């Protein structure tokens, strides 16, 4: 299973 | 950055005459990730040549496998030849079948 | 060691519509999955064979977080453009690395989760998986966003958690394919140069994994003096190959051995003209 993004540059 | 695209072509299988066969071009090395990817058969276009869709390394610099299938006679000869931004002109490697 | 990694690029292309975004998963270095957002109805593809045993939830999850992960990198590019005060008429890359090593004992080895901007390093996530390495000041103004946001936290615990026990699974339902051994098929070729001597060059074909040791000798002894190489590349159908190559005199071919080592072998091969 791929990682998620959850916090912007 | 621009990086410059290293080209390697080579077959799967040592090359026998009427034996099938598959071609590579490996395009290691090289940024942006825009790229143009032809292999070349007796100087022509070959139609029917498919791509890895690509990926990059440990280092960010990208590559791709292209291939396509063929079978070796005694008279064509084949290339691959890429465009890439990081250089003024197409940049042709001919495969050696004899290497 | 084993590892699950996912490669992600994320490409603006002003006056062309979105950016392209792409996602590519690998289990130790064998690609099985693939996100492509230009491909015709973009969802997550299964690359390889037992992947495929996954059942629908399994696609409909991965190509519902590739999507949310597009959208994050559509605002990561047009904040790029405003960190570094850059035009927005280029086409400017963003890349993400994220992954796990493991060792046999199910431990975590290391942990990545890790950016770079037109090809050069931004952030990094730190070996502790606490800290973040920012390379300019522009990603340093990130590191401060996330780190009172706890992002480090929150991503570490994929890390040691989702991370580590899917690959434990994909280990197991593909260990068929992925921990296979191919042998090489090795051969030697002979061209004569103009200066009179002789080039050999030893190839190895077909063989899975990649690691291998490509040797010459000289009735025992290595000759890694004059001998030219190629890195091991890659083949359509996920095996590898390789070649070295020594210049001879002619009529002493004879003389010389090139020995391959590979895991598919039980001992050595050796081989000459």
């Amino acid at each position: 299973i791929g990682p998620g993004r959850a916090f912007y540059v | 950055i621009q990086k410059t695209p290293q080209i390697q072509v080579y077959s799967r299988h040592p090359p026998e005459n009427g034996k099938p066969n598959i071609l590579n071009c490996y395009v290691t090395q090289f940024h942006p990730p825009h790229i143009e990817i032809q292999m070349l058969k007796n100087g022509k276009k070959i139609p029917k040549v498919e791509m890895s869709d690509m990926s990059f390394s440990k280092d960010w610099s990208f590559y791709i496998l292209a291939h396509t299938e063929f079978t070796p006679t005694e008279t064509d000869t084949y290339a691959c030849r890429v465009k890439h931004a990081s250089m003024a002109e197409p940049k042709t490697v001919y495969w050696d079948r004899d290497m | 060691s084993h590892s699950l990694r996912y490669f992600v690029t994320a490409v603006s292309r002003p006056g062309f519509g979105e950016p392209r975004y792409m996602e590519v998963g690998y289990v130790d270095n064998t690609e099985f999955v693939r996100f492509d957002s230009d491909a015709e109805n973009p969802r997550y593809e299964p690359r390889a064979r037992w992947i495929e045993q996954e059942g629908p939830e399994y696609w409909e999850r991965e190509t519902r977080r590739a999507k949310g992960n597009e959208q994050s990198f559509r605002v990561d590019l047009r904040t790029a453009l405003r960190y570094y005060n850059q035009s927005a008429g280029g086409s400017h890359t963003l890349q993400w690395m994220a992954g796990c090593d493991v060792e046999s004992d199910g431990r975590l080895l290391r942990g990545y989760w890790q950016f770079a901007y037109d090809g050069c390093d931004y952030i990094a996530l730190n070996e502790d998986l606490k800290t973040w390495t920012a390379a300019d000041m522009a990603a340093q103004i990130t590191r401060r966003k996330w780190e009172q946001a706890g992002a480090a936290e929150r991503d570490r615990a994929y890390l040691e958690g989702e991370c580590v026990e899917w690959l434990r699974r994909y280990l197991k339902n593909g260990n068929a394919t992925l921990l296979r051994t191919d042998p090489p098929k090795a051969h030697v070729t002979h061209h004569r140069r103009p200066e009179g001597d002789v080039t050999l060059r030893c190839w190895a074909l077909g063989f899975y994994p990649a690691d291998i040791t490509l040797t010459w000798q000289l009735n025992g002894e290595e000759l890694t003096q004059e001998m030219e190489l190629v890195e091991t590349r890659p083949a359509g159908d996920g095996t590898f190959q390789k070649w070295a190559s020594v210049v001879v005199p002619l009529g002493k071919e004879q003389k010389y051995t090139c020995h391959v080592e590979h895991e598919g072998l039980p001992e050595p091969l050796t081989l000459r003209w």
